[PDB]
């Protein structure tokens, strides 16, 4: 996909201390679980770095998400350093590009 | 360092199964971001991708031949094994496994050597050597052609060296045409002054490891 | 299916000079394009990925530029090394395509070939088969035409050739032609010449024996 490369790329730019002291809800990342993580990182609100991610997220949702609202995200329990859950989201995509899923 | 080797060279014959194994060393099959693929390239033409395997067993197949491929790794033994069934002459070729440059995308940055598999209906044979005979007699004065015919063999491929390999200058040794037969058949030829003709030893020495054969042929002057 | 073409066929130019090779693909596949150099016998080497990113141990006369449906590779200044065959791949998109190949060859002086005829042996004539062999030794540009005549009726369809790599010290061909009949043909016939046109010769050289004569 274009769009996913693109993540991709993105992602291992800003990744190469991203949004330090800002947790987020940690994700079971599995296949299709775009809308889940827009969930849990549009709560992310001083953090420039990671504007386009969320942008770029919000094309492989079929619905708007807006911060303080939930429904794709089903969980929130675990909280977790932005790193570290942008870290495995591109691990998670990787896999997903290596699939062809 | 990154080594792959792929398996000895193979004869299928037409409809059988080709099974092809690739061994690495240099790293490991469960690392993340591993991954190796297989390549093959008929003789005289272009490279084309056939499969490729992850660290985690995700797999990619080369749509048109999908139904044909399967593709597995074994991390313990550090090998990838290629299956591919209903084979035909079509698919003689050099298959080259090789390792992704990449964790997540498809180019190819360490090559093992090439394995080549020919599909045939021919069997296994050694070659007939034929003197291409001295093109003047030694005392014509100028430079002399001389050779050997290495005629009718298979499978690919044959070497041929000239007295042990102590005569290197001037040798030419042609690449493989195939017969309507099924068969190959090569030229080796050295040039050489005519006046040695009449002193020196001329012997091409042709081996064909498919078939076990090895031949010394010495190439004298036509008796006119 | 993403299709490359790659231009030209064949490139000749000297050591010292400047190269432009080229793939284009079918449709845009961004920055995502490999380049690959292939000497005889021998695997690819990697030289370039994505579009321009020069593959460590790679000399940094060679550079890969281009996006979208537009791609080259180029070398500033030519080593003896770098005559090889060239192809680039598309990594953009499943299923991973390579181009045909450009062979990037040594542009010499020209260079006529010394020519050689060579009757079947005894030996093989016993079998029921001859082949005549004509050889065509050292020489530049690599296009020649071989023509075999028997008692001076021009023959087509019943040799094969093959041309060996360019040699790597003085950069020149040699050429294998071998014309085949059965023996009763052969026994059919007197004069068997083999006659060659190149560049290098001012007219057409005609090697011969007359069958049964040596």
């Amino acid at each position: 996909s274009t769009a996913l490369r693109e993540l991709i790329e993105e992602l291992v730019n800003i990744t190469q201390p991203l949004c330090n002291g800002s947790m987020v809800w940690s994700i079971n990342l599995t296949a299709g679980m775009y809308c889940a993580a827009l969930e849990s990182l549009i709560n992310v609100s001083g953090c420039s770095a990671i504007e386009k991610t969320q942008r770029m997220l919000s094309g492989f949702c079929p619905h708007k998400v807006s911060a303080g609202q939930f429904s794709s995200l089903h969980v929130r329990d675990t909280k977790i350093e932005v790193a570290q859950f942008v870290k495995d989201l591109l691990l998670h995509l990787k896999k997903l590009f290596r699939e062809g899923r | 360092q990154v080594t792959l080797k792929e398996s000895g060279p193979v004869l299928v014959k037409p409809t059988e199964t080709l099974t092809l194994t690739c061994t690495v060393s240099g790293f490991s099959l469960s690392t993340y971001g591993m991954g190796v693929g297989w390549i093959r390239q008929p003789p005289g033409k272009a490279l084309e991708w056939l499969a490729h395997i992850w660290w985690d067993d995700v797999k990619r197949y080369n749509p048109a031949l999908k139904s044909r491929l399967t593709i597995s790794k074994d991390t313990s033994k550090s090998q990838v094994v290629l299956t591919m069934t209903n084979m035909d002459p079509v698919d003689t070729a050099t298959y080259y496994c090789a390792r992704m440059g990449s964790d997540y995308d498809v180019w190819f940055d360490y090559w093992g050597q090439g394995t080549l598999v020919t599909v045939s209906s021919a069997s296994t044979k050694g070659p007939s050597v034929f003197p291409l005979a001295p093109s003047s007699k030694s005392t014509s004065g100028g430079t002399a052609a001389l050779g050997c015919l290495v005629k009718d063999y298979f499978p690919e491929p044959v070497t041929v060296s000239w007295n042990s390999g102590a005569l290197t200058s001037g040798v030419h040794t042609f690449p493989a045409v195939l017969q309507s037969s099924g068969l190959y058949s090569l030229s080796s030829v050295v040039t050489v002054p005519s006046s040695s003709l009449g002193t020196q030893t001329y012997i091409c020495n042709v081996n064909h490891k498919p078939s076990n054969t090895k031949v010394d042929k010495k190439v004298e002057p036509k008796s006119c | 299916e993403i299709v490359l073409t790659q231009s030209p066929a064949t490139l000749s130019l000297s050591p010292g000079e400047r190269a432009t090779l080229s793939c284009r693909a079918s449709k845009s596949i961004s920055k995502y394009l490999a380049w690959y150099q292939q000497k005889p016998g021998q695997a690819p080497r990697l030289l370039i990925y994505s579009g321009s990113t020069l593959q460590s141990g790679i000399p940094a006369r060679f550079s890969g530029s281009g996006s979208g449906t537009d791609f080259t590779l180029t070398i500033s200044s030519l080593e003896p090394e770098d005559f090889a065959v060239y192809y680039c791949q598309q990594h953009n998109e499943y299923p991973y395509t390579f181009g045909q190949g450009t062979k990037l060859e040594i542009k010499r002086t020209v260079a006529a070939p010394s020519v050689f005829i060579f009757p079947p042996s005894d030996e093989q004539l016993k079998s029921g088969t001859a082949s005549v062999v004509c050889l065509l030794n050292n020489f530049y540009p690599r296009e020649a035409k071989v023509q075999w005549k028997v008692d001076n009726a021009l023959q087509s369809g019943n040799s094969q050739e093959s041309v060996t790599e360019q040699d790597s010290k003085d950069s020149t061909y040699s050429l294998s032609s071998t014309l085949t009949l059965s023996k009763a043909d052969y026994e059919k016939h007197k004069v068997y010449a083999c006659e060659v046109t190149h560049q290098g010769l001012s007219s057409p050289v005609t090697k011969s024996f007359n069958r049964g004569e040596c």
